[PDB]
């Protein structure tokens, strides 16, 4: 077994420091480099950073001088120390293992996402709530068209990812199902993960990239995030199903990726 | 962004 246990307290106070600790039962830390990803309560996936194979901490342009990765390779622990805590950082915090172990050439990217530690960085608030009728918000920047859609079992539907800056060919498509961590579906635009047949076709070049969901089975009702790796390192908007006979609430929680 | 996230791609 290879088990990535990212540790967090449930509730933490703004202003101070949060040490998110990935205790890994399986691999030694220099082999399959750990990547850190936050998904907040009504916002979407931001990539925070990666400490790579020899020892380099690479980071997000907005979350840059807040983040300090130390690591104990004898105890199996990666320590993301998040300094100067802000009131909107309530979220499920992920640690993700690499597919390549030490060797870089033609980079395959990511396999084992840990379970997501739900840490409320907010002293009385969080995101959206109330009392029975109270809960609803989702606002993110990177243009995936159509993100809100209405497709049934059998129907072919194409998700067109237009990037905010130019990508060349460098995009991994990540399928998040209801109750799941984001699963790697197709890497480098059009190269499928060893395991999945020729059915989800991610096709394009430069800025606009087309994921055709061809034979739509019940497993295909999911959120398909574009991880662009050329200018920045951002996961984009994804996909959601709009329920017409329900409480349709959209509180404007602004995520800039 | 950095040599680190840029591993073996371009």
């Amino acid at each position: 077994q290879v088990q990535l246990l990212e540790s967090g307290p449930g509730l933490v106070r703004p202003s101070e420091t949060l040490s998110l600790t990935c205790t890994v039962s399986g691999f030694s830390l220099t082999s399959f480099s750990v990547s850190w990803v936050r998904h907040p309560s009504g916002k979407g996936p931001e990539w925070m950073g990666r400490m790579w194979y020899d020892g380099y901490t690479a980071y997000n342009s907005a979350l840059k001088s807040r983040l300090s990765i130390s690591r104990d390779t004898s105890k199996n622990q990666v320590f993301l120390k998040m300094n100067s805590l802000q009131t909107d950082d309530t979220g499920t915090y992920y640690c993700t293992r690499d597919l390549y172990g030490g060797y870089p050439l033609g980079f395959w990217y990511f396999d084992f996402w840990g379970p997501g530690t739900m840490v409320t960085v907010s002293s009385g608030g969080g995101g959206s709530g109330g009392g029975g009728s109270g809960g609803g918000g989702s606002d993110i920047k990177l243009t995936q068209s159509p993100s809100l859609l209405s497709a049934s079992v059998g129907d072919r539907v194409t998700l067109s990812c237009k990037g905010s800056q130019n990508i060349n060919n460098y995009l991994a498509w990540y399928q998040q199902k209801l109750g799941e961590a984001p699963k790697l579906l197709i890497y480098n635009t059009n190269s499928l993960q060893t395991g999945i047949p020729s059915r989800f076709s991610g096709s394009g070049s430069g800025t606009d990239y087309t994921l055709t969901i061809s034979s739509l089975q019940p497993e295909d009702v999911a959120t398909y995030f574009c991880y662009q790796y050329n200018n920045g390192y951002t996961f984009g908007a994804g996909t959601k199903l709009e329920l017409k006979a329900a409480e349709q609430k959209l509180i404007s929680e602004e995520d800039l990726n | 962004w950095n040599p680190g996230d840029y591993g073996g791609i371009l």
